[PDB]
């Protein structure tokens, strides 16, 4: 019992240190991503599988890695449906903006209010899928986070479908990539 | 901008 | 004796190990506040915590995560004693500039000769804390470092303890934002 | 058998942990070093004991961290062999220039045709050794990558052996320094 | 610059 028990225990101590490496994983991985002009890219790979899981409901929805707009400018990241919200559910590919907590955001201007432009990339640099917007300055999506995330704002009917999967050169090597600009006018 | 539908 | 004397090990090894994880977890945490373009914002939480083991003597001054001059230039930090230093001991808050020892030292001009300039920053963009200075080229400060840091040398009359604290804008949220940029003139 | 096996168990997991922590001890390591610029100094200690274990056969080359031409453009990576290699073996420094899979490939123009210069940093910033040349387009070298890397391709007589080694200035307190610069035109 | 003291801290 004596061993039996500083046995055990050591386990449960291995296992919540284990919860404390993947997290540290993460950081880094986030880190790796992470830009500082208002330029991302988003790569994203096993597109089939992650389409389904999106179809058959089980995740309705993706988050891509953080970006700012400078040094310690604003936190932001992408927020995807591979299969549709609200207006485009089931028809459209939604993609959507979203304004994070940022260490600095006490020495940010408020609310957010920078032009964004979001891309899907042609694998073929043919005829790329862009939609560009300025925030709704009086949609909290804007207002200086007191959250994690403010509420995501984009394109709900941003790209249809079948334009997508289908062939085309959007999707190749089962992966896509999605570009978004923030643009830097006035910071 | 459209606010997305939650989740 | 039984088995006792490989589980009291790894325990020993559990407890030699977490120790390492400690190291790591400051090597990311200083890859993420690292910059290359001599600029630098540094954010202390905790302030009001961090005020007291100053003043209880507990401890004197924090050095921050290191910085760049550029991708391959001098590799700098900063140094604060909350409670002062030298002629401002229990009165300024003392803050200094530190050259470090950089993996590309061989390949830089010596002494260090680069304008620093040093601020508080007021968190209503109001009235920043601002001081600056050219180096000591005698000073040991800025010769090549021959450990791992030199001798911290710059504002030990930064600023008046009664000045922040107290309330004003430059404490906010129980934190304080310090900012700090190295000319690149000549580099 | 029962605690003994629940015993071996645990030095399982804690060992496996001390592995995924120095797997990204390295990540942490190669991120450190990277750059976006296509821009690359690296740096060999140990400068010595490298030389020795090329003559003596067991560690002919190594590969230098990655780094990219921009924030999503070609990945890339320098090998050297202190000691020759091909024409140059044992009388020559052999550094050649990598094409390395990237996660963008797939946007990029191939085959690989930027200009890549490649130096031997002298330490009294006297005379470098310095080379440049045009991928040769033809050359399986400069496709679009199949594996983690394509075959290397360089200067197998860079620097005579004499040249460094010796004394002069490119060997300084048993280290060296390589420079990689890869003319942007065109990206 | 002046330096930091070799006690302060």
């Amino acid at each position: 019992e004596a061993l039996s028990s500083k046995v055990q225990q050591l386990e449960r101590s291995i296992g919540l240190k284990d919860l404390a490496m993947a997290d540290l994983e993460q950081k880094v991985l986030e880190m790796e991503a992470s830009t500082y002009d208002g330029v991302f890219i988003w790569k994203i790979s096993d597109f089939p599988r992650k389409r389904q899981e999106a179809v058959a409901g089980r995740i309705p929805a993706i988050f891509s890695p953080a970006f700012y707009t400078s040094r310690y400018g604003y936190k932001m990241c992408l927020r995807i449906y591979l299969n549709g919200d609200g207006t485009g559910r089931g028809t459209h590919l939604s993609l959507f903006f979203v304004v994070m907590k940022g260490p600095n955001d006490a020495l940010l201007r408020w609310p957010f209010n920078q032009k964004v432009t979001l891309m899907l990339l042609d694998q073929n640099n043919r005829e790329h899928v862009i939609d560009a917007f300025r925030p709704d300055v009086t949609s909290s999506s804007f207002q200086r986070p007191v959250n994690d995330m403010n509420i995501a704002s984009g394109c709900p009917l941003f790209c249809p479908v079948s334009k997508m999967e289908a062939k085309n050169s959007y999707v190749r090597d089962d992966a896509i990539f999605i570009k978004a600009i923030v643009d830097l006018t006035g910071l | 901008p459209v606010q997305e539908t939650l989740h």
